[PDB]
């Protein structure tokens, strides 16, 4: 497998794990996903609303279900800040 | 461990 | 670090490594980059014209170059492809 | 190393 198909499992698979049997995941499963993969990240970031912001832009018709594509959002949007963020200051 | 100190930079 | 931010980083490490300095991918490097990467998947389609048409739907702005957004979209687009098919058939 | 098993098959 390549790194690029590593990199899409490992995820593919992340998501899973925190999603459940149910297919999906609550805010209550962002939180948890969001401590152990971005552990430098929430408690770095100051606010204690951290998470209920992030959903809040994940889940349009607020019915409290993040889904794979909306996760990949998340994902999207946190890589391009850091690409962002390599190519000016270290690249 | 790149990507790791740029979300810290994030945060 | 996590296997969350090793995901992310290998997929902007993959980008700078195919697009060199200039910053973008041309439709040679589009094809380099998935011959290397994936080559399961193009080789598979039995269309040799797989590539130009993925490039088609990438320029958004017919300039010849990919960025790293753009390149992105065309990750988030085969993951998601892929955890449609797990989902139903493979969990 | 089932992302190459999918690809494989949307291809």
């Amino acid at each position: 497998p390549s790194q690029m198909e590593h990199a899409m499992e490992t995820m593919m698979f992340t998501f899973h794990k925190f999603a459940g049997d149910k297919g999906y995941l609550t805010k209550e499963d962002l939180r948890v996903l969001m401590e152990k993969e971005f552990p430098g990240f929430l408690e770095n970031q100051k606010d204690p609303l951290a998470v209920d912001k992030i959903m809040k832009d994940l889940d349009q018709c607020r019915d409290g279900k993040v889904g794979f594509q909306s996760f990949f959002s998340l994902i999207a949007g946190l890589t391009i800040a850091c690409n962002d963020y390599f190519v000016v200051h270290m690249k | 461990s790149t990507v790791h100190e740029i979300l810290s930079k994030l945060s």
